[PDB]
DNA sequence: ATGGTTGGGTATAATGGGAGTCGTCTCGGATGCAGG
DNA sequence: CCTGCATCCGAGAGCTGAGAACCCAACCAT
């Protein structure tokens, strides 16, 4: 919304159009650096303010929310590397 | 940090939940009511979930960093970042186990399938309506022994557990006919009006009086309700002993002497089915103990129990009564279900199901396979079935269920907090009530509500009334509601997001812009490029540092002049993305170079409006700013407007002249025709010249001189060059539309100065005179089709840069000439022909005849209605023809006629409605009115005619409103079925192909006629030749891409009978995994060149199919005198048609057998003869004694695709589906290549069903992917076993999408609960192959620049390259 | 479905009682209580422990803090009583059975009392369960010598339990009992003042009618503390596409501008 | 049904006060309403405007009261007609419901007149919504105005 | 040492609830019933 | 025993913008 100084919604069909163009990097920017990659958007703003190029994106926070909500339904959702070993996308903040 | 490559989902054990949690939440308290701090052991406790403040405990002992990982002793809060409050889980320990509703209510039930329990049986057991028995212990029910897994109701269980007994009351004043302690047979009356109904011993309840003897004479003692009798019936008493104990010591009844004691006048009788045992000393078993036959009962073992039962020691009569019962172990609810699930042995059950799979029964085998699927999923995943029952319930982190203070000071909460509170309350009350030893009824009630609370927390509104907050009827939003739906997490936050660096505004036409430019408001650019602007102003002397620049830019009156120049510096060379909703195709987003403008409106180029489907009556557009070098390069190279001139769907130009541009070019390129001369004869030119000069012949009249057709203008005005002719035009000597003679290109052309001017425009635009002369058609007026063909040919011959330059030139000159042409619309421009009046009067004649033919009897009602309708439609057609004939003959420059002919605006129907008449109208039921609207819009309608047409207008509006949603749904289904298909390799190496026909059979005359050229172009253009073709002395080699000229050559050759079909590669025969190859796909239709490796052709195909359906299919419908989208949706879903026709399953000859009541068709082969009984009213496409092939239709209507698959095979179904889908789009005038439908159909035919598993572990009837079974068969051949035997299947787009391997895409598509539960049981691992999964993960999609084929490319200059070798040369 | 009908069916499957049967059952439970205290003083063991073990034996192994071996060994240890003492055990067991039977018979009184407390933040079944707890308490503390009917003493305990449940579980943010009753009395005084004045009272009138120690600031503070939070999922607008939480920004995590 | 009043101009408020809605508590649902309830019925003539309706998902579900229409005490919309006797148009005006209207032959308001007698041998009329051509004697009622 | 918060008690008799919802349409699978 | 045939239940249905008892006494917290 304009009253909330909000941003435009990049919905499903816009993502379809970007995919049809083959613009992988623009779409990844829209998904992470501009919406909900917190450290990513912070680093991007700092890099632009300092004159460098924007850094590589990370996992968006909405995926972490999805994982946490799937755990609430007693479902073990786990991300694995190339050798099927667990990869911690929470940086260790949720491990006892 | 290792990259993520796979995501696994599986069931969670109670140990896993306890390992996740940082502590158990013990109380339903959320926060303190007065200090607004979280309550201890609550749903927001910092001890469990983490601190609210950064690096500071709750009690304030530690308020600094460096304390990470240590827990404060006073408060119990670890000192760390507060963000951990959105990651850390909790748990609740349930007093009794509860079932996860996803595994109970998702049909077919997984638990019910595992335990072989029906849905009603599980409903009964889980929710405490019936018992389920374990270890029956040899109990007898109704004479039949009880076996495990048997359902007992409450009364049936109670009778077996406790024994049968009843109580019969006795009215006051009426005694019984029996004694105390005697056995009673069923039916033995105990009173004059009381009759027993069960067998067993009967005992008195509350005798009213007691008779005490004295050693004789008797005595009576009254027994009041408040005092009780102690002495046994018929037992002696001693002096001083008590008989009737009372509340008051002085009121007790004390025996005076020795005598027997008897009890009489009972209040009721209790008849039980039990054994009785007197005793005379201490007993061994007390009340409430269960015994077996032959156990010690009393008298130190003198008496022994003879039956199973429960003992009660009646001390009043000093007798042990053993009620016949059992120690049966029957349980109800999730505890019993979990006990059953634990005991299940999967290997033995699998062996039993494998043995069952040998039954000749098809249904029994199918059900055995259904059970075996779940069993094998559990076996392979390693999950334990008992994990399906919850013992510990996970608790979501508090930050995802916040309790926040709004700006008004009030608190806002999530429904999850209330659901958790309800669950915790019921659990705590259950624990308290269990600690008190409460009766079974209350425990059953409490456990019922606990199960319901767990259900509401996991899935609210599934069984029964959903839980709502008091004072409202809004259902509470459960976890499943959060996860799924259009409003759920997947579709609302993962597949689409709101973004930064974006804006939106109204759009206005930008006629002075170039094709690659867009007008962007100054303030919009200031807000969009703010960080780059801050860097630029800090670099200059505008501000000392970034903070000062921000402070300057935050106040409007604090902005200066040099910052605008800095902004112009910032955006130099950069592009922005413009998007208009709905984004139907990929050209709904385009990249433009921003030109800073004043005002608040975005300025849009006229030539991109058609691609955007945008007009200027209030439309708005969104603006986005790509940030990095990669994003800017992608936008400038791939998504720039000037680089996208051809449609990805058809290959035809999409950025092309329209509206005013067409009008102006047509106006200047049309030639004037006059009738003053009208074919006069002259022997020499000079006499004709003098005749014109004296005023008898018009300049453009078609005269004949010396045997040659010519005009006075051709002879009088001969110009040496175009410059001279245009100079004469500038002096008013001739008009742009007059036909003169001009010398151009070394030739003498009789043409008009306007056409010469158009040729010069094109030649100067493309900077090439010979090519421009080749491209244009000089001798015709320039209209929409000719201009589009010119744009396409210029593209092919010159490239995108010169084509865009030519487009800009055409736009400029079209606007300029449309301004000064004098195009206007007045009321007199809607010319009404005279013949219309005649055409009406003649009709008024015929109508009378029809009425007469009905008033005398030679006509029925239906025929009269039909003849009236046919008369009126023919009259309307005649009026249309007259209107356009009048326009062509008398007013060739009429504005409406010019607009309709040039293609700028309007079609003949609208022109007729304006000029001739509106015609017939339809009633709301769908039938036509009898009287038509005989007035046009110029004449003005009457009130009745207006109201009659209102029905059709409203119906068209409703059509649009309620069909656009169905078309959007179809587009989404196509995207979710084809999103994974990408161009992944140069050549798959296959030798299979398809044969595109050039001649279509006809139902009438059964003859082959050449197909429409548009259809052949849609089916052949851009494809790769599978085999060599020799036509007209021309060799088309193998591996050749068919250009448009090649397609035209093939059509020309086919018209001579030299070729009948074309063999081409196709996606239907491609062998690439998860996609296609370059050769099997062909051209990139938007670039007229072979497709690049890495193109996401599945998304392109889905958009190409979906976009025309959204607007142009059965746009504004005009109410004027199995079809459309429903037929297309039926074909894409493999729906069985309701008007289904009948096909022949086998070869043979036709013999129709028709009797006066019934009709049948026999197909007689040489081996067999089959029959088809058909309704007499059905239509027949064949005749008696004709030959039909297998799968050939015998009736009119839609063909069932699955029956055709069984009859003819897979390729026939592919061809049928492609052709039948193309029919609907062709009827609408939509050009769309066959490749997109071929891709979707290839996805539709992805699966096979096993008929014979052979030596594999597969099961009969198991559906699986074709690739996997082919690979399995190849490996079996390598090992030396028998192959698996399979048959192809055909599935709709929805079921094909939901049957995919990736659980992320299927979960984000539809039916989230079912997909998630099946994947969790199976332990599925997602390999992230498609686009949707990578979008959900926020990764780089494997398409375009993210393709592995191109994304590892390196770039280096010559200087660096050599010295790197000089290092290696060492 | 419809769990209320299922509970009503199960509760109606148990027949009612007459005065004579009621007084008989109460006398039996009274003598069982006297028997367990007599046994506890004889053996020197905690009365609660022996009551729990005796009731565990009366229920059976179906009712699983005390290991089965422990309760069984205690049961055999009570089998060492010569005479005039096993009578205490038998009387206690019959009293426990009487307690169960009386509770089952009079659960309908709980239903009747609780059916007029609906619509106050707790569902009907929760009210029924809290009333059942109160009825168990009343059965525990009933004295039948007074010849008073069972319902006369049970009703007070049932109503006390129900009112306590409303005070303690009705609100997502817990408010103590004294503040809850203060709020109810404030609301009642406000409605009487509205009835008398013919309009909404001002804070001065409510403070005056409360009594000593009540002023307008205090009533304003009470009314501010008595507000219940709204849902983040409240639908905003006519169409079913906007929630309340769509208008709530995060003020905790630093902004990108702040971080730099 | 209680809506924030639209007062951009006086005509906006006047339009808002005369709106008829098929939605609301105990009404239809926007997304599942079929063509049948959104169609201009033949009985809408003179009672509900066939033109003014919102484009989009609400087409046919929100409509407007006709200019001369009046809702009676029972809730049925009535429209006025002039009584004609013996081919002479009178000034008596009768407000009628759709059921009563179904029983008569009603002439168009633009029927030519001399004084107040129908001066036309062929009269365009409605019979149960069907357009017909009748003789002046068969006419029972006439429209008040377009 | 003070308020704020929490646990316990009341004794004629009382003994099975109450709002609600009826104008979508199709489609696909699971299933019980009818026939042979 | 097999099969087909109504029957019932569940899951879908375009995008963007905006909009109601009272009292009394003991007991931890700060
Ligand atoms: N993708 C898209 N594009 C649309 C749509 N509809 C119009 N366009 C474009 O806009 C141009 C001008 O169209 P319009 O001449 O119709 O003007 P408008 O802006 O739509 O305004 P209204 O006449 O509707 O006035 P209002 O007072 O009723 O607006 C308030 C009420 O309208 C409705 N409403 C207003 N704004 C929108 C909106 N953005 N989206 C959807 N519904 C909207 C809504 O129901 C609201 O509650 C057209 O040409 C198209 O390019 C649409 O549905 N989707
Ligand atoms: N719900 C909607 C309504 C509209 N639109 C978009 O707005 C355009 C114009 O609709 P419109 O009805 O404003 C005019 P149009 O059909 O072009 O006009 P004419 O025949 O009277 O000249 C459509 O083509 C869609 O792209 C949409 O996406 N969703
Ligand atoms: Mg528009
Ligand atoms: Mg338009
Ligand atoms: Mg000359
Ligand atoms: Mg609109
Ligand atoms: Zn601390
Ligand atoms: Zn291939």
């Amino acid at each position: 919304g304009k009253a909330q100084f909000g941003g435009q919604r990049f919905g499903e069909m816009e993502v379809w159009a970007l995919e049809a163009y083959g613009a992988a990097h623009t779409l990844q920017e829209m998904l992470t650096l501009k919406s909900d990659d917190i450290e990513g958007r912070n680093a991007a703003y700092e890099a632009i303010i300092k004159g460098e190029d924007v850094p590589e994106p990370s996992v968006p926070e909405s995926f972490r929310v999805l994982v946490k909500e799937l755990q609430a339904l007693a479902l073990d959702v786990q991300t694995l590397d190339e050798k099927d070993n667990p990869v911690d996308i929470f940086e260790g903040l949720a491990s006892k | 940090k290792k990259e993520v490559r796979k995501v696994r989902i599986a069931l969670a054990s109670p140990e896993k939940i306890r390992s996740w949690s940082y502590g158990e939440v013990e109380k339903p308290e959320t926060i303190n009511y007065r200090t607004l701090k979280p309550e201890r052991d609550g749903l927001f406790d910092e001890r469990i979930f983490g601190p609210i403040k950064d690096y500071e405990c709750a009690c304030g002992k530690y308020k600094r960093q460096r304390f990470e990982g240590k827990v404060c002793e006073r408060c119990g809060v670890e000192v760390t970042k507060s963000i951990v409050r959105r990651y850390r889980m909790g748990h609740i320990e349930l007093a009794t186990p509860a079932a996860h509703i996803w595994f109970v209510k998702d049909v077919p039930s997984k638990i019910g399938t595992l335990l072989d329990l029906s849905a009603t049986e599980l409903e009964q057991v889980l929710y405490f309506s019936k018992y389920i028995v374990l270890d029956p212990k040899g109990a007898i029910l109704n004479g039949v022994p009880v076996e495990k897994r048997q359902l007992l109701t409450d009364e049936e269980y109670r009778e077996l557990r406790y024994g049968k007994q009843e109580t019969y009351p006795l009215p006051p004043g009426v005694d019984a006919l029996v004694k105390d302690g005697e056995e009673v047979v069923k039916g033995q009356e105990l009173a004059p009006g009381v009759v027993s109904r069960l067998d067993g011993v009967a005992l008195y309840r509350f005798p009213r009086r007691v008779r005490v003897e004295y050693v004789t004479e008797p005595k009576d003692y009254r027994v009041q309700p408040h005092m009780n009798v102690v002495v046994p019936e018929g037992a002696r008493v001693e002096a001083g002993d008590k008989i009737v104990a009372a509340i008051d010591p002085e009121e007790e009844v004390i025996a005076e002497a020795e005598g027997v004691v008897h009890l009489h006048e009972p209040a009721s009788i209790l008849v039980v089915k039990a054994r009785v045992y007197p005793f005379e000393d201490d007993v061994e078993v007390s009340t409430g103990d269960r015994v077996a036959p032959g156990d010690v009962l009393a008298d130190g073992g003198k008496v022994k129990s003879d039956v199973y039962g429960r003992v009660e020691v009646d001390l009043v009569r000093n007798v042990v009564r053993v009620v016949e019962s059992y120690d049966i172990d029957a349980r109800m609810g999730a505890e019993a279900i979990q006990q059953l699930l634990k005991e299940l042995d999967l290997e033995a059950l699998e062996k039993e199901l494998l043995e069952e799979m040998k039954h000749p029964s098809r249904a029994r085998r199918a059900k055995a396979r259904k059970r075996l699927e779940v069993v094998r999923a559990f076996l392979d995943s390693g999950n334990r079935p008992e994990w399906m029952i919850l013992e510990a319930v996970p608790v979501l982190p508090p930050d995802l269920r916040p309790m926040v203070q709004v700006d008004g000071g009030r608190f806002a909460t999530s429904d999850l907090n209330d659901l958790y509170r309800r669950l915790i309350n019921r659990n705590n009350r259950l624990k308290k009530l269990l600690a008190q030893g409460a009766p079974e009824i209350i425990i059953r009630n409490e456990k019922r509500m606990l199960q319901e609370a767990v259900d509401a927390l996991l899935d609210n509104g599934r069984r029964g009334a959903p839980v709502t907050n008091p004072g409202s009827d809004r259902p509470l939003r459960s976890l499943t509601d959060i996860l799924s739906g259009k409003q759920g997490r997947f579709r609302q936050n993962l597949l689409g997001k709101r973004v930064d660096y974006s804006g939106r505004s109204v759009i206005v036409v930008g006629p002075q812009l170039k094709l690659h430019q867009c007008g962007l408001p100054k303030r919009m650019a200031l807000e969009l490029f703010k960080p780059f602007l801050l860097k630029k102003m800090e670099e200059k002397g505008i501000a000392p540092n970034v903070k000062a620049a921000r402070r300057m830019l935050e106040r409007q009156r604090d902005i200066k002049d040099e910052v605008w120049d800095a902004l112009e510096e910032v955006i130099h060379g950069k592009v922005v993305l413009l998007n208009r909703a709905p984004t139907l195709h990929r050209l709904g987003i385009q990249a433009f170079q921003p030109v800073l403008v004043e005002g608040q409106s975005i300025q849009l180029h006229p030539l991109v409006c058609e691609a955007f489907n945008a007009d200027f009556d209030g439309d708005q557009m969104a603006v986005h700013v790509p940030l990095s070098s990669f994003a800017q390069a992608e936008a400038r190279i791939q998504m720039l407007s000037a680089h996208n001139l051809l449609s990805p769907a058809s290959g035809e130009p999409l950025a092309k002249p329209s509206r005013d541009i067409i009008l102006g070019l047509y106006y200047i390129t049309q030639v004037r025709k006059e009738k003053k001369g009208a074919g006069l004869e002259f022997a020499t030119p000079e006499e004709a010249l003098a005749a014109h000069e004296r005023g008898e012949v018009a300049l453009n009249a078609p005269i004949k001189v010396a045997g040659r057709e010519t005009s006075v203008g051709r002879l009088k005005y001969v110009f040496a060059n175009p410059d001279e002719a245009l100079l004469a035009v500038a002096h008013g000597i001739v008009d742009l539309q007059d036909v003169v003679t001009v010398r151009y290109m070394g030739k003498r052309l009789e043409t008009s100065p306007g056409r010469i001017l158009f040729a010069r425009i094109v030649a100067e635009a493309v900077e090439d005179e010979k090519v421009a002369w080749e491209l244009i058609q000089l001798d015709v007026p320039q209209e929409k089709n000719s201009l589009k063909d010119l744009v396409y040919q210029a593209f092919l011959r010159l490239g995108m840069e010169k084509t865009a330059r030519l487009l800009d030139a055409l736009k400029y000159y079209g606007f300029t000439f449309s301004t000064t042409s004098g195009i206007t619309i007045g009321i007199d421009d809607a010319v009404i022909p005279e013949e219309k009046k005649q055409y009406l009067e003649e009709a008024d004649r015929k109508l009378l005849q029809i009425e007469q033919a009905y008033e005398m009897g030679f006509l029925t009602d239906r025929e009269r209605y039909d003849q009236i309708l046919q008369l009126w439609t023919e009259t309307t057609e005649k009026v249309t023809q007259a209107v356009f004939k009048n326009f062509e003959e008398n007013y060739p420059f009429n504005p409406l006629y010019v607009m309709a002919q040039s293609g700028a605006r309007g079609n003949p129907q609208q022109i007729r409605q304006l000029c001739g008449l509106r015609g017939l109208m339809q009633k709301p039921s769908g039938e036509t009115f009898e009287v038509p609207v005989r007035s046009s819009f110029r004449e003005g309608l009457t009130v009745l005619e207006y109201f009659i047409s209102s029905h059709g207008a409203r119906k068209g509006g409703a059509d649009t409103a309620l069909r656009t949603a169905d078309s959007g749904y179809l587009t989404r289904k196509l995207v979710d079925v084809t999103h994974e298909i990408v161009v992944r390799e140069a050549d798959c190496g296959t030798t299979n192909y398809i044969s595109v026909p050039l001649f279509q059979p006809d139902e009438v005359t059964r003859s082959l006629r050449l197909r429409k050229r548009a259809d052949i172009e849609a089916g052949l253009y851009g494809r790769v030749l599978a085999r060599e073709v020799e036509v007209l002395g021309v060799r088309l080699e193998e591996g050749r891409y068919l250009s448009m000229d090649d397609v035209h050559l093939l059509i020309k050759a086919a018209e001579a009978g030299e070729i009948q079909e074309v063999p081409v590669r196709s996606p239907l025969t491609c062998q690439t995994r998860y996609g296609v190859c370059q050769k099997c796909y062909g051209y990139d239709l938007s670039m007229a060149r072979p497709v690049s490796i890495g193109e996401a052709v599945g998304i392109v195909a889905a958009q190409s199919i979906g976009e025309p359906g959204t607007q142009l299919t059965m746009r504004t419908f005009h109410t004027g005198g199995t079809q459309g989208l429903p037929r297309v949706i039926e074909l894409f879903e493999a729906r069985r048609p309701k008007a289904k026709a009948v096909i022949s399953e086998i070869d043979g000859v036709v013999r129709i057998e028709e009797t006066e009541e019934k009709l049948s068709v026999f197909v007689e082969s040489e081996g067999f003869s089959k029959e088809y009984k058909l309704p007499k009213e059905a239509r027949l496409l064949v005749k008696d004694g004709d030959y039909v092939e297998a799968g050939q239709p015998l009736t009119r209507g839609a063909i069932d695709p699955h029956q055709l698959l069984e009859a003819k095979g897979p390729e026939a179904v592919e061809r049928y589906l492609v052709e039948e889908i193309q029919k609907v789009y062709r009827a609408q005038g939509v050009k769309l290549h066959d490749k997109h439908i071929e891709i979707v159909v290839r996805q539709m035919m992805k699966y096979v069903e096993v008929t014979d598993p052979g030596d594999s572990r597969l099961l009969e009837g198991q559906v699986l992917e074709k690739w996997d079974v082919e690979a399995l068969n190849e490996r079996l051949i390598a090992e030396g076993k028998t192959p698996v035997a399979w048959k192809p299947l055909l599935m709709g787009v929805t079921k094909s999408a939901l049957s995919t391997k990736s659980w992320l895409s299927a979960a984000s598509f539809q039916n989230t609960t079912h997909v998630l539960t099946e994947a969790a049981i199976a332990g599925k691992k997602d390999e992230l192959i498609g686009l949707k999964e990578n979008v959900i993960l926020g990764r780089l999609i494997p398409a375009g620049t993210g393709s592995d084929f191109v994304r590892f490319t390196q770039v280096v200059d010559q200087k660096t390259l050599k010295a790197i070798e000089e290092a290696r040369k060492e | 479905s419809d769990p209320v009908r299922q509970y009503l069916h199960e509760i109606g499957q148990v027949p009612l009682l007459t005065l004579e049967e009621e007084v008989e059952l109460a006398r039996k439970v009274e003598e069982g209580m006297e028997a367990i205290k007599k046994l506890s003083e004889i053996t020197g063991l905690d009365p609660d422990l022996i009551r729990e073990v005796v009731r565990a034996k009366i229920l059976g192994s179906a009712r699983v803090t005390l290991d089965p071996k422990t309760v069984e060994e205690i049961d055999q240890k009570l089998k060492s009583l010569p005479k005039e003492h096993k009578r205490y055990l038998h009387i206690a067991r019959e009293g426990e059975a009487a307690r169960q039977h009386l509770i089952e018979a009079n659960l309908r009184l709980v239903v009747s009392i609780a059916k007029k407390y609906t619509g106050r933040g707790l569902s009907f079944l929760d009210l029924i369960q809290e009333g059942n707890q109160g009825l168990i308490r009343a059965v525990e503390k009933f004295e039948y010598k007074r010849r008073f009917k069972f319902s006369t003493y049970a009703t007070w305990w049932i109503r006390q339990a129900i009112n306590r449940a409303i005070a303690d579980q009705a609100r997502t943010i817990r408010i103590p009992v004294h503040m809850v009753e203060t709020i109810n009395k404030l609301s009642r005084t406000a409605r009487q003042l509205q009835q008398e004045l013919g309009r909404e009272p001002t804070y001065e009138e409510i403070a005056e009618a409360m009594g000593p120690g009540w002023d307008a600031k205090r009533v304003e503070e009470t009314l501010k503390i008595a507000q219940e939070p709204v849902s983040l999922e409240t639908p905003i607008g006519d169409e079913k596409d906007s929630f309340y939480g769509d208008f709530i920004p995060d003020e905790h995590l630093p902004s990108p501008v702040d971080a730099a | 049904l209680s809506q924030f009043k639209d007062e951009t101009n006086p005509l906006s408020s006047l339009r808002h006060k005369r709106r008829i809605s098929a939605l609301g508590p105990g009404g239809l649902t926007r997304e599942r309403a079929g063509f049948d309830v959104r169609d201009v019925h033949r009985t809408h003539y003179g009672r509900i405007c066939p033109v003014e309706t919102p484009e989009g998902a609400n087409i046919g579900l929100i409509t407007s009261l006709a200019a001369y229409a009046r809702v009676d005490e029972l809730g049925f919309i009535r429209t006025p007609y002039r009584r004609v006797v013996g081919g002479v148009v009178t000034d008596e005006v009768v407000y009628m419901t759709a059921t009563e209207e179904d029983r008569y032959t009603i002439a168009q308001a633009n029927t030519p007149l001399e004084g107040n007698r129908i001066a036309a041998e062929r009269v365009v009329a409605r019979r149960k919504g069907e357009p017909v051509i009748v003789s002046p004697e068969e006419v029972e009622f006439m429209d008040v105005s377009p």
